[PDB]
RNA sequence: CCGAAGCUUCGGCUUCGGCAGGAGAGGUA
DNA sequence: GCGCATGCTGCTCTTCTTTGCCATCACGGCGACTGCCG
DNA sequence: CGGCAGTCGCCGTCTACCTCTCCAAGAGCAGCATGCGC
């Protein structure tokens, strides 16, 4: 769910240390759920084969 | 439900009895192979110990009922025979796996068969080969499309 | 019971076909596979072999 | 300059008693040497300090 | 600063530190402390809350006994561990393949209350293995690190899940022991609450409570407020307290006549008996805090209570209806709440110490079982503490945690980060935690209490992400197992200067600010309202008067990688974790040279990492050569150091020390000495500066590639060194005895001229792919002859010639100089495995240059192959001739959000260059908060700009404009970071102007010479004749399953045939397919593969009747013989 | 002239379709890195890192 | 072989009659291999006699050790004179009480 | 030049060699584009050695 | 099948000598 | 001078499963089954 | 008898490549070989 508070800092500023690590919780998720997938995916094909 | 199983022994020429064993057969010895580990000594085969476990039993067995023995032991006896077949044929589908050095379960005939890293699918879907070489890839701009 | 057994489930395929005494027929891709003959697709059928 | 050699020594990688640099690190302070020839000719020069 | 001979670096930084960072090895040396019990610990133990100065084995030692048997005459008891000095020192250790240790003893003692005499005496315990002062093990000869454990800790957890059918809430309790019967009560779909004994059947906890001695009217005299315990005790036909107990008894005894002292016996015998459950003194310390109960005095005992039972029932139901606050009779009042699993409050650390004492405890029960067993088969009066002892069980434990286990893990020493960084890691998985294929998604997540305890940057990137972590710089571990961060202690809208170290359990009741907070001269805040962090890690902008803490330091949440990166904020995390990731892939170089823009903590990161000389007292140097320095102390002694010159390391790297110290200088105290392996002066260097441009370049650095400068091959800037080791062993024979010499009757006299008067090679010979090492032969028997052959034999000539040929020869594609040989020998006096005679290791090293295929990397996440190396006149130079050093390109750099780069480039030009600030008219304004120092800088100057608090870009701007000429009164690149470079081809200038500058590149460890391989024919399988596997054993690649499927699309039918049978089994196709490509005729038509026939041998067996038939049956043999 | 117009084959993993394989005519090169065509590359989908 | 003349493969129960067919002999001892000797021992799991000669025209004894001799058992050990290859092939069989 | 392909003994240590005495060259063109079509170029060389 | 050694009529013949399985951890695309 | 006793040493197996040891094991789909309630 | 719902077991979870370490041992039963005693 979206965090009511806003990060009002582009990457040409710079983040500061709370937003900077709130940043990090959704970044996390895509690097793992993908690993996932791939392992999800190859089963499928195999079975359409 | 029965039917399908009752049915299959009668459409065809062949008869029920075949699930009940009395003589088991024995791989080639070249299947199963037993060699020096680098100068030393050999360290298990996983497949020459569950044949040697039921040769022991049924040597035991031949001896007690050609003596005169009561029917507990006797019993018994049989009892372990037949149970080690079952872990010969299948390690681990009743009671607890047999294990060896560290704890660690022994592999029998079935195993050797299913997974993905069994017979069909590491060894007759899919080979290595001859001719056959490796490196890392880098751009070339000059080469054509062939 | 080639194709099957190599799939899922081998023992369960294998006892089934030994209570029911199956024929193979060796008529399809992955069977001509594994005992090593020619597919019946592409280079292989009768017309262009 | 080709080659070089030292005595005592067998490879560059090894250390001189009594020198603060090994070998690797002489070999890289004379790769600055400017040297003038006018032979065709391989020609041999000297070095002793004690 | 701090440090007595460090380069002066220049800071950008803003913000002032309280705290400076602790020991970045204290992790690992405290544990340890804590198990062997040393003076050191008990001292620190001292320091504050001195109650219990219990050492690690004295508690096991004291748990275990007294030992005794079942009649009650004769007991057994342990006390008073203590250790021997260390047999052999640490280079001894790990050069003749031993192990680093010392020996143990007890002191038991033997009681007989028959008679009352008591023997005691000292027994001896096996050898227990020792750690160095860098925290790691040396095991056979092999370093090792042994890695901490996030395992979840005991205690009683709350939990609440959503209905299926009725969709309403519904709640549950499972009490976790460390060792011992679970408990587990809920509520169902109806109002009935059930309790799961020993994780079988359902049964109402009515019955349990009349097991426990319970009347009918003391539930309603205590729950007497819910609907739900009114149907309990009404349905539940077990009146009477012995029918309950024949219940239980009948539920989980099966098959049994209940009876009731079995009954009794049975139920004591599961949680209120402490030998059979423990909760231990975490779990007991947290069931004594979430439910409330007694609090105050120390904790005894590790048992279940019928207290703890009620309370925990009670805290159930009040969950269930709805109350916030509960009290218990006797205990203070208590938030009521449902609590998350994956909270670091509830997650605890499992260092060395308790792994070890694991070990040590399994093996202590083996031992003690015995000797109870024992101790009635014996005869009396010739029983003593030593004939009662086993001590096998115990040294197998040990060497099975040592050796074939999952936490102590082989040591990686690539370079001194990676070193530092191994031993710092939180692992999730291993005998007691987690797996890689049933943890999910959940378990791999950033929770909000990981601030300042785990950092959410470095993991790794393929199937353990989330399971492995780093600690972060500040964070220290409890004497229970949590982690621990400071903070600064506010009051009255001032921050003082008072550390608390809390645990994130007690950090959620307070307001703590940001660390990024304008602070002023006395400590107000500047700003009205502040960013803060709320109970459930909620951020909010409340204002600068309820805050009750502060952070430390900006980087207080980083590791000690992720806080080598300048601009970091500036970056994306999933460049940052690469970025992160390669600095621990580096390889050490030749020359090693410190970066123009680094972060401060590039010093303290190789002091503490230890490959480094310091020393340890003041003093002034007296001599120093390429191998040692003497250093004269102030009192008198003298101290010498050596050297480790050309040292293989794990990963056959070099490692190399070399002094940096004259013979006249003053030495303090912690002034480092000698450098390392990655260190130039004292600061870790893992690259170098090179010139940069960005631009495209012909198509040559298209998707990811790099292209070169010619210098950087020339000049020997980026060249490594590889050492190799091999060996051999001369051992007996059952027909003789194996003997290595220079004599070999079967190979000529030209390849045997390298070797010398023993059999070994000499040193300072190149060897090359097929040459020889060592010479050895092998006698096949000395018997007799045939009569008639003697007398034949004797007029030819008759000899031995039993000997074969056996020599260690350089496999395949190796080369390089020997630089050393190690030989040991049996009749020296030297430890030699049983069975052999000699034995003998050779080192060869080679230099590797760059070329192409060959990975680079920066800092931030770029990445790259060489694809090519161009002569410099073929480079774009700058207006004076300069050729640049390398080319990026500018298409990778905006869709990936990693600009901390060109920012770097920018300053390094600035740093090279030089610059200085005009302030005659006063100093300008966008420089006001620049210091005084960093108002002017010579050329190749050194600058840091801290990971949080660094250089502006306003800073950077004005900057840019201020950089000093070169030879000729000339700037070459203008305001904005951008010059005119001419073309090296065609001789015109590039039509736009192009970004230049330094940036820091690193060599990672991804060689292209290591990584090619071929083959045509080679060595077999033996079961399944196909080619072997691996690059070692000259192996095939494998044609897998997915690539038969693009072969059957094309419609190949004969391309796989070929691949399938002869070029993989058929072998007596195989032969004559060679013959037929040698002679120049048609190849063959191929026959059968082997494995088809493995397959119907391996049917047969399971009593399997398969069959190949023909077209009119008649089954074919399909065993060919014939 | 023994290798000129003697096609082999080039192949990446994980092979997802059928332009996982390709057939190239080889050219001697200087290295030990094999060069690929940059138009090849979508096809294999294979970066250069 | 031909595989171009495969027309089926069938699966089936297999009785003791069949078992007792395809083997070659039955298996007494369960001793593996002579350590000392380094030769298989005498009815076990490696024997000659059973499953086929270590060595290409050899036998237990040293009465025939050419080529020339093939077809010929030997009369006081047992063991074919053939080849080697024929141990990958030759199976045996256990009698239960 | 590896000292097993040439014949030499052990102690010797083959070295890289650079022959170029050249360090630095650049150039700059001053172009008169003036009207009425008589256009001519300049051109500056520097050279600097070892 | 390879090597060494003899005969060798140049097709080849003879003597001797010789092997490759599992578990765990980390990593790259 | 001879018989008996005890330690080097060949020499070939042997290694379980209670009232014990042992501690657990995701997550979804599917299908029998089995005591259990009516 | 006749439904019935929990339950308990069995099946499955991407491909290719590289580097390192470690893989039952003590107990027991003869079979003598030599020393010591009457
Ligand atoms: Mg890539
Ligand atoms: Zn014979």
């Amino acid at each position: 769910e979206f965090i009511p508070r806003p990060v009002k800092s582009s990457f040409r500023e710079g983040l500061t240390v709370l937003e900077y690590f709130i940043n990090t919780h959704g970044a996390r998720k895509g690097l793992a759920d993908t690993a996932l997938r791939t392992a999800d995916s190859g089963y499928l094909t195999r079975r359409l084969v | 439900k029965r039917l399908k199983v009752v049915a299959a022994f009668q459409q065809s020429g062949n008869s029920p009895m075949g699930m009940v064993l009395d003589a088991v057969p024995v791989i080639p010895p070249e299947l199963r192979p037993m060699v020096q580990l680098d100068g030393g000594r050999f360290a298990t085969s996983d497949l020459n110990d569950l044949y040697r476990r039921v040769i022991n039993r049924n040597n035991r067995l031949k001896r007690l009922i050609d003596l005169g023995a009561p029917e507990i032991i006797v019993n018994n006896e049989k009892r372990m025979l037949q149970e080690s077949v079952d872990a010969l044929f299948d390690n681990g589908r009743r009671g607890r796996p047999v294990t060896g050095p560290g704890n660690r379960p022994l592999k029998s005939l079935s195993d050797l068969l299913k997974g993905k890293q069994g017979r069909f699918r590491q060894n007759l879907l899919g080979k290595r080969v001859d001719y056959s070489g490796r490196s890392v890839i880098v751009v070339g701009p000059q080469l054509k499309l062939h | 019971w080639l194709s099957a057994a190599s799939f899922q489930e081998t023992t369960r395929v294998l006892t089934d076909a030994a209570i029911n005494c199956r024929s193979d027929k060796l008529n399809g891709l992955k069977e001509n596979v594994i005992i090593g003959k020619l597919i019946p697709a592409g280079t292989g059928i009768n017309r262009y072999r | 300059v080709t080659s070089i050699r030292i005595d005592g020594v067998l490879h560059e990688f090894t250390t001189v008693p009594g020198v603060k640099e090994d070998v690797t690190e002489i070999i890289l302070n004379l790769k600055s040497l400017v040297v003038s020839s006018e032979e065709d000719e391989p020609v041999t020069m000297y070095l002793r300090k004690q | 600063n701090s440090v007595p001979g460090a380069p002066n670096r220049v800071s950008f930084a803003k913000l002032r530190e309280p705290l400076e960072v602790p020991g970045l090895l204290d992790v690992q040396t405290d544990s340890f402390e804590w198990l062997i019990g040393s003076p050191r610990w008990r001292e620190s133990a001292a320091e504050r809350g001195d109650v219990n100065p219990v050492g690690g084995l004295e508690e096991v030692l004291y748990e275990l006994s007294p030992i005794e048997d079942f009649s009650g005459s004769m007991s057994l008891s342990f006390s008073d561990p203590r250790f021997d000095d260390v047999k052999a020192p640490v280079d001894e250790c790990k050069d003749k393949d031993m192990t680093y240790a010392a020996p143990l003893f007890v002191t038991a003692e033997f009681i007989n209350n028959n008679t009352g005499e008591i023997k005691s005496q000292t027994v001896f315990m096996g050898d227990f293995p020792m750690m160095t002062e860098k925290g790691t093990f040396i095991i056979n000869g092999t370093e090792r690190v042994v890695v901490s454990q996030l395992v979840r800790s005991p205690g009683v957890y709350f939990d609440e899940t959503i209905d299926k059918s009725t969709d309403k809430t519904l709640h549950s309790v499972k009490v976790i022991p460390s060792r011992g019967a679970w408990l587990e009560f809920d509520v169902d779909k109806r109002d009935t609450v059930g309790v799961r004994i020993d994780r079988k059947r359902r049964q109402p906890v009515t019955v349990l409570l009349k097991a426990l001695g319970w009347t009918s009217e003391q539930i309603v005299e205590r729950f007497g407020f819910s609907e739900i315990m009114r149907s309990t005790l009404e349905k539940d036909n077990t009146v009477g307290t012995d029918e309950a107990l024949l219940d239980i008894y009948r539920k989980l005894r099966p098959g049994e006549p209940p009876t009731k002292e079995s009954a009794q016996t049975l139920l004591e015998n599961l949680f209120f008996k402490e030998k059979r459950y423990d909760l231990a003194r975490v779990g007991r310390y947290k069931v004594n805090k979430k439910l409330g109960l007694h609090v105050g005095e120390p904790i005894t005992s590790s048992t279940l209570t019928e207290e703890d039972v009620v309370a925990t029932i009670e805290y159930l139901v009040r969950l269930h209806e709805g109350q916030t606050t509960m009290t218990v009779p006797g205990g203070v009042e208590v938030p009521v709440e449902t609590d998350d699993i994956d909270h670091f409050g509830n997650r605890r650390l499992r260092t060395v110490g308790e792994l070890i004492q694991n070990q040590i405890r399994v093996g202590m029960s083996r031992m003690e079982r015995v000797v109870r067993e024992r101790m009635t088969t014996q005869d009396v009066e010739a029983i003593t503490p030593q004939t009662l002892i086993n001590i096998r069980p115990v040294v197998a434990a040990i060497k099975e945690f040592f050796g074939t286990s999952q936490l102590s893990q082989f040591m990686d020493q690539n370079n001194p980060l990676s070193g530092l960084t191994h031993k710092r890691r939180l692992s999730a998985l291993g005998p007691g935690g987690l797996s890689r294929e049933r943890a999910g998604l959940e378990v791999r997540d950033v929770h909000p209490s990981h601030y300042g305890r785990m950092c959410p940057i470095e993991t790794p990137e393929g199937p353990n992400i989330g399971l492995i972590g780093s600690l972060s710089v500040y964070a220290r571990v409890n004497p229970f197992g949590f982690i621990e961060t400071p903070y600064r202690k506010v009051v009255d809208g001032v921050v003082s200067d008072e550390i608390v170290y809390l645990t994130a359990d007690e950090e959620d009741r307070h307001v703590v600010a940001q660390a990024n907070s304008p602070i002023d001269a006395d400590g107000r805040f500047v700003e009205p309202r502040v960013l803060v962090r709320r109970k459930a890690g909620e951020v909010e902008y409340v204002p600068s008067s309820e805050v009750d803490y502060m952070d430390v330091s900006p980087r207080q949440m980083v590791s000690v990688a992720t806080a080598m990166i300048p601009f970091l904020e500036h970056d994306d995390a999933n460049r940052a974790l690469m970025g992160a990731n390669m600095q621990r892939q580096a390889v050490p170089l030749v020359r090693s040279e410190a970066p123009l823009v680094g972060t401060g903590m590039e010093l303290r990161a190789a002091i503490d990492a230890g490959d480094v000389v310091v020393a340890e007292e003041s003093g002034v140097i007296e001599e120093v050569s390429a191998d040692y320095i003497t250093v004269m102390h102030d009192n008198g002694t003298r101290r010498t150091y050596r050297m480790r010159k050309f040292a293989r390391s794990n990963h056959g790297t070099c490692a190399n020390q070399c002094p940096i110290v004259d013979a006249g200088d003053r030495v303090e105290a912690g002034q480092v000495i000698a450098d390392g392996p990655c260190t130039d002066d004292g600061e870790m260097a893992l690259g170098k500066n090179l010139l940069v441009a960005i631009m495209p370049w012909e198509g040559h650095n298209y998707e990811d590639a790099i292209i070169l400068s010619n210098r950087l091959v020339e000049e020997d800037v980026l060249t490594s060194i590889h050492i190799e080791e091999h060996e051999i062993d001369a051992r007996d024979t059952k027909l003789g005895a194996e003997e290595i010499t220079r004599d070999i009757p079967n190979i000529s006299d030209e390849v045997l001229a390298d070797l010398d008067e023993r059999g070994i090679v000499r040193i300072g010979a190149e060897v090359r792919d097929g040459d020889i090492l060592v010479g050895k032969v092998t006698p096949k028997g000395e018997t007799e002859l045939t009569p008639e052959e003697r007398l034949l034999r004797a007029i030819f000539g008759e000899k031995a010639r039993e000997v074969r040929d056996t020599s260690l020869k350089v496999p395949h594609g190796e080369s390089g100089k020997v630089i050393g040989i190690r030989v040991f020998s049996r009749e020296d006096e030297d430890e030699l495995p049983a069975g052999v005679n000699e034995l003998v290791r050779v080192y060869v090293a080679q230099k590797r240059k760059i070329s192409d295929g060959d990975k680079l990397a920066g800092r931030h996440g770029n990445k790259g192959v060489i694809g090519k190396i161009l002569p410099v006149e073929d480079m774009p130079f700058l207006a004076d001739g300069t050729p640049v050093d390398i080319i990026l390109n500018t298409h990778g750099v905006p869709r990936r959000m990693n600009i901390g780069q060109i920012l770097e480039t920018h300053l390094g030009w600035c740093a090279h260059s030089g610059w200085k600030v005009d302030a005659a008219k006063g100093v300008p304004d966008w420089a006001a908060r620049l210091p005084d120092e960093l108002l002017e800088a010579q050329p190749n100057a050194i600058v840091s700009t801290p990971v949080f608090d660094g250089a502006q870009e306003a800073e950077l701007q004005g900057l840019l404009s201020c950089t000093l000429p070169n030879r000729d009164g000339d700037v070459l690149v203008d305001a904005d970071g951008k010059a005119m470079l001419f073309d090296g081809r065609s001789g015109e200038p590039f039509p736009y102007p192009v970004t230049v500058g330094y940036m820091y590149i690193m060599k990672l460890h991804h060689l292209v010479d290591d990584k090619i391989h071929a083959r045509s024919t080679g060595p077999y399988s033996m079961i399944t004749q196909q080619p072997l596997g691996g690059k070692a054993q000259f192996g095939g690649q494998r044609f897998g399953e997915m690539e038969c499927w693009a072969m059957q699309a094309y419609g190949a039918a004969y391309t796989l045939q070929e691949l399938l049978t002869i070029k993989s089994d058929d072998t007596v196709g195989r032969v004559k397919v060679y013959e037929a490509i040698v002679k120049g005729e048609n190849i063959p038509e191929p026959g059968i593969p082997e494995s088809f026939k493995v397959l119907l041998k391996e049917l047969q067996s399971l009593c399997l009747n398969v069959e190949v038939l023909s077209s009119d049956g008649a089954a074919i043999e399909l065993r060919e013989g014939e | 002239e023994v290798i000129a117009e003697h096609p082999v084959l080039l192949n990446r993993a994980p092979t997802l379709h059928r332009l996982g394989i390709q057939a190239f005519e080889p050219m001697l090169v200087e290295g030990k890195a094999i060069q690929l065509h940059p138009l090849v590359c979508e096809a294999f989908n294979a970066d250069f890192d | 072989l031909d595989v171009n003349f495969f027309d089926e493969l069938r699966i089936g129960l297999a009785t003791a009659e069949d078992i007792r067919q395809w083997s070659y002999g039955e298996v007494k001892k369960p001793e593996t291999i002579n350590y000392r000797t380094l030769k298989p021992e005498k009815d076990g799991l490696f024997c000659e006699k059973i499953f086929g000669p270590t060595r290409d025209w050899e036998c237990y004894c040293g009465k025939y050790k050419r080529v020339r001799f093939k077809g010929i058992i030997c009369e006081r050990c047992g063991v074919e004179v053939t080849r080697a290859k024929v141990r990958r092939e030759r199976m045996g069989h256990i009698e239960l009480a | 030049v590896q000292n097993r392909a040439s014949g030499a003994e052990i102690g010797r240590i083959p070295v890289d060699s650079i022959y170029s005495p050249v360090l630095k060259v650049t150039y700059k063109v001053d172009a008169t584009r003036v009207e009425q079509r008589t256009d001519f170029d300049k051109l500056i060389l520097d050279v600097e050695t070892k």
